[PDB]
């Protein structure tokens, strides 16, 4: 696998 | 003889590499859902419409206490994204603290690469701070609401047990979950749970990079990420050093890139040929640090292999990042981790449940002397 917050 | 927080012990479940989840009860009458625990974000959200990978979902029309906020919300992750609708409703955690709070909840109506086929979870609980909440920092995160509405102390702790289970103690610390001492590192800033890494060693050997590289452009503790992720330059030097340390055995280039698996006959994995890895963290006193050390049992993850098979297959679970260091489950599974929000610090102690063997164990040791640690942080 899990890949949790992105800046997009 | 049982501790005060005994009813919270073993309240987490999961499938390896698929996150850890806790049961949460929402609405009135009760609708119980499995919720992924994610210290790497700040939105509480739940599946609220049918989806091929969901066995159950939140039915707002059946909850008499549901309140529509009349506002859409969108959350993108490193991988995955969902869109939904904001509201509030009553929320309790059956195997958590004995309180009920009115919380913000995002009802997920559409998603892409978010839910996982057969993971058993149906939503996500973002445990980080308001600064990174969507649509903005005015949307109070679950843990903020809990602390504001109730007596529950502003602290929680996580014990993730790899292979899947563990404990999330809310409002305190359970001493049966760890051995030895707790060592604390300051939370540099309240957005993600950001920390400062001051040195890295592979089998006792210093990687010898400028500490600024370890934290470019941030270092965070994130329970919703499987891997230990490292900035590109750090990843390359680490792989170089891990290869050199395990040289009595050869693996294809793609193994180190996570693109190829290697499998051993059941019960024969040569753990001993892989080195241990140590990260030193900034301590609570000037020029003082401590180190946490993990085993290959943490950074080589088994891939199921659900049905009984003759072969134990593994993936290398350290990978590269363009967004700084992420201490994911690979790190957390070795340790009991205390998110001490009240004192702006994160504690680490050796986990009572971490996977190890008869020759080596994960470790937390200090104190060490490290100079100029303040300069390590990205500005």
């Amino acid at each position: 696998x899990v890949q949790f917050l992105a800046x997009p | 003889r049982r501790g005060s927080f005994v009813e919270m012990v073993d309240n987490l479940r999961g499938k390896s590499g698929q996150g850890y989840y806790v049961e949460m009860t929402v609405g009135s009458p009760p609708q119980t859902l499995n919720i992924l625990v994610d210290t790497g974000s700040s939105n509480f959200a739940v599946g609220a419409a049918p989806h091929p990978f969901l066995h159950r979902y939140y039915q707002r029309q059946l909850s008499s206490t549901y309140r529509d906020l009349r506002k859409g919300v969108y959350v993108p992750y490193t991988q995955g994204a969902w869109a939904g609708e904001l509201g509030t409703d009553l929320v309790s955690i059956p195997h958590g603290p004995n309180v009920t709070v009115r919380a913000n909840i995002a009802a997920i109506t559409e998603s892409d690469k978010f839910f996982i086929n057969g993971s058993n979870w149906e939503g996500i609980l973002g445990l980080a701070y308001a600064e990174i909440a969507r649509p903005d920092d005015s949307l109070e995160p679950f843990f903020d609401s809990l602390v504001k509405q109730t007596h529950v102390p502003n602290l929680f702790s996580l014990q993730l047990c790899g292979a899947v289970g563990g404990s999330m103690i809310i409002g305190g610390i359970d001493h049966s979950l760890y051995t030895g001492s707790l060592w604390y590192t300051p939370i540099r800033r309240e957005w993600y749970y950001e920390v400062i890494i001051v040195r890295v060693e592979i089998n006792g050997q210093d990687l010898k990079m400028d500490c600024k590289e370890y934290n470019y452009d941030k270092s965070i503790v994130d329970s919703g990420t499987t891997n230990l992720r490292l900035p590109k330059k750090v990843f390359e030097a680490a792989v170089k050093s891990i290869k050199a340390a395990s040289s009595t055995e050869k693996f294809p280039d793609g193994f180190w890139l996570g693109e190829q698996l290697v499998c051993w006959q059941a019960g024969t994995t040569p753990w001993n040929i892989f080195p241990v890895i140590s990260l030193y963290l900034m301590g609570e006193v000037t020029n003082q640090s401590f180190r946490i050390t993990i085993l290959p049992q943490q950074y080589l993850r088994p891939v199921e292999d659900v049905a009984t098979s003759q072969d134990d297959c593994y993936k290398f679970a350290i990978s590269q990042s363009s967004t700084g260091t992420v201490m994911g489950a690979v790190i957390m599974e070795g340790f009991y981790v205390v998110f001490d929000r009240a004192r702006k610090r994160i504690g680490f102690a050796v986990s009572a449940c971490h996977v190890h063997d008869e020759f080596r164990t994960a470790a937390v040791e200090g104190p060490f002397v490290t100079l100029d640690m303040e300069d390590c942080g990205y500005n």
